[PDB]
C-alpha cells in the first residue's frame, strides 16, 4: 500500500528524455500504492529540474507536486531526531538528510518498498523494523 | 492549525450528535467521515513525461547536486 | 444555527475545494450536503405493523429463545 | 424522555396481528426522543422473527431498524463490565446480558423509561442510580 | 491485522474442556491479530454459555469479553442494511444477522480472516471486496 | 458520556498547539497519539479457559 | 483556565484507566503526563554556536 | 511576532566562527515566539553542512532541529501550489522553493519579518499581504 520515492525516480518520471523514463512510469502508474515524497526530495528536485531544465519545467513539477496525486510527507522533531540516528548509525557513508528521511518514512508509512535508481546505497541501509528493504525499479 | 468553520441548521447537528453518540465516535469524525465518504476516492492520477531534458542527470544526482543552495 | 468547529485535514480540504470548484458552488455547500447525506435530516419517525403474523410470540419471548445461536 | 426498547415490545410493534401491537404503537410513536435498542436486542429480535415469522419479516425489520429511526446503541468494553455488575447482583434470577446491558442502557441515556412487555422481569431490577423504573405500557 | 472471531471458536476458547480449546487457543494467544467480536456474537455467547454451564461461567465470559483484550465491535444503522444485503444474496444458505454481520465486519475492518468452527456453512459465504474466506480452524 | 474533559496547565496546552500546528493534525489527535504512545504496549493479553463445562456444545459440524 | 474537552475514544480511557490503576493516581494526571511526554512543556530555548567552522559560507558573493 | 527564517542565518546561529553569528543570535535568542524553519530550509542547511563542514556538524544540527525549540513548518499542496505562483511571479529573480515557501510561511503564520543575510536578494520580494518585509539582522 506504500512506495517511497526517491529524487532520482522522481527525475527520471517526469522527463521523457531520460534513459528509465518508461521503467519508472510503469511502477507509479498501475501503483495502487500511495506515493510517498518527502519535502527535502522535493527541495532537491526543485533546486536539480530548475539549474540543469529550466523554470519552466520547475513550475511544471511543482504544479503537478501540488496536484493532489501525491502524498506530501511532513518531516517534524520526530522525523528529524529519527533520520539524525539513521545518519549516526551511517555516518562514514555521508547519506544525508534526504536518504535518512526516507528510511524513516518507510517506517512511518509501515512499508519496505523503496523507488530509487540509486539501487547499491540504498540497499547497504537497512529498514528500521528490520528485514530488508525493496528497491524498485 | 486553522480549524474549518461549519453552520449547521439544528437538525443537521442534531443528526450529528445522534450518529456520533449511536457510533461511540466524536462529532468531528462522523462530520470528517460524510466529506470523505462525499468528495473522496477521487483523487488524480499522476502526470508524467512532463517535459523534455536535453542532458540525463537522474542518474547522476549525487555529482549534480552540488550548488545545492546556493 | 450552532456554530461547529472541526479540524479537515489538507488532504480533505483540497478534495472538497475540488469538488466545489467542478460543481460551481461554494465549499460551504459541500460540506453541508456532505453531512446531510451521511447522517440526515430531522429523525424519520419509525414504522411498525410490517407484517401479520400467525401466532402471538411477544409475551413467549424466554419460552421461544430456545434455539438461540444454534 | 428517551426509552429503552426490549425484544418483546419491537415484536409487539413490528407485527400487526400481535395483541399488544396498538399499545406499544401508542408508547412508540408520540415519543419524540430517542428509540433506545440495544445490540443483543436486535440479535435477539432477528433470531425470533426469521425463526417464527419468516426470512422476509425479518428483513423487513432489520431494514427498519436501518432506517434512522431507532437509536441503536453503543455497547462497548465498559457497557459490558457494568453490565457483569448487573448480572451479577441478580445472579439468582439469571437476567442475562440483554437485560443487564438494557439497565446500563438507562442509565446512559439518562432515564428510567422501560418499554417491555415482561413487566414482571424488570420491576423486580433497580435503576442504577436509585428510584423504580417506569414500565410501559 | 485483524481476526474476525465467531461464536464458536469464543466457545471453544472460554472452555478448556472443549475439544477444541488448543487449537483456538493458539490461535488466538500468539496472534498478533487484533481481535475482532461483533455484539451479536456476544449475545448469542451469552445465551449459550449462560444456559448450558451457568451464570459464572456467564461471568467470568463478559469480564474477559470487557477486560481491554478484545476489539468490541460497532454495529449501527450502515452495518445492518448492508448484512441484510448480505442475507438476502446468501438466500441458498439460512444465515441472518450474525453470520452477515460477520461477513460485513471482515469488510470493515479488512481482513479475510475468519475464525470458527462452522467451516463448511461459513466456506460458502464469499467476502465482500472479493477472494475467499481464510478460515481458521 | 462522550467527550472528556481534563486539567491542562497553560504550557501544556500551548505545547499542544505548538505540535498540532507544526505536524498538521489536529491538537486533538495530538492529544490521543500522545496516550496512545504512553500507554500501547499495556493492553491485556486474552485469556481462554476460564472454566471447564460440562457439555460439549461449540460444534454443529 | 480549564475547559479543555477532547473526545478520547473507548478503547483509550480503558487503557487510561487501567494505567492510573496500575500506577496509583489520578488518570487526568496520567493524561497530563503523556501529553507532557509527547509534546511537552514550555518551549525549549534554541540552542546556537554548536561547532566552529573553518570558513565562512553563510554570506553570499 | 514571529520569524520565518533562511539557509544562512541558520548556517550562521549554527557556526560560532561565522563573522554573523553573534547579531543572528541576537535575533534568535531573543525571540519570545516561533522560529519558523521550512523543511526545504532543512533540505538545503544539511547539505551545505554536511559537505562544507563535516557530517559531526551536520549531527548536531539536525539534533537541535529536532530538540523542540523549533517551529518545523507543515508544507503541503497548498502551500507548494502557492509557493509556485509566487515562483512565476518572479522569474525575474530565479528564487526557488525555498525562497518561496518563506514567502508564504510569512504569511501563514502572519509575519513580515524575515531573518536572512540575503538582504534585497530577498528584499526584491513583496509579502502577499501587502507591505515589505522586514529583513534582519
Ligand atoms: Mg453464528
Amino acid at each position: 500500500s506504500h512506495m517511497i520515492i526517491d529524487t532520482s525516480a522522481l527525475l527520471a518520471y517526469f522527463d521523457a528524455a531520460e534513459p528509465d523514463h518508461a521503467a519508472v512510469s510503469e511502477c507509479i502508474d498501475s501503483s495502487a500504492d500511495a506515493l510517498v515524497v518527502s519535502p527535502y526530495v522535493v527541495a532537491e528536485l526543485d533546486y536539480l529540474v530548475a539549474t540543469r531544465v529550466g523554470v519552466d519545467a520547475e513550475l511544471a513539477v511543482l504544479r503537478e507536486l501540488a496536484g493532489g496525486a501525491w502524498e506530501l510527507a511532513n518531516c517534524g522533531a520526530a522525523e528529524i531526531e529519527q533520520a539524525a540516528r539513521i545518519v549516526t548509525k551511517y555516518q562514514d557513508q555521508r547519506i544525508g538528510i534526504a536518504d535518512a528521511a526516507n528510511v524513516v518514512l518507510a517506517d512511518r508509512y509501515r512499508t519496505r518498498t523503496i523507488l530509487t535508481l540509486d539501487r547499491r546505497h540504498f540497499s547497504a541501509l537497512r529498514p528500521i523494523g528490520g528485514g530488508r528493504f525493496t528497491v524498485i525499479p | 492549525m486553522d480549524k474549518t468553520t461549519v453552520y449547521l441548521p439544528d437538525e443537521l447537528k442534531a443528526a450529528v450528535k445522534r450518529a456520533a453518540r449511536q457510533r461511540g465516535v466524536s462529532e468531528a469524525q462522523v462530520i470528517r467521515e460524510s466529506i470523505r465518504a462525499a468528495v473522496g476516492g477521487a483523487k488524480p492520477p499522476p502526470r508524467g513525461g512532463m517535459y523534455a531534458g536535453s542532458e540525463p542527470i537522474a542518474r547522476r544526482v549525487d555529482e549534480l547536486l552540488a550548488g545545492f543552495g546556493e
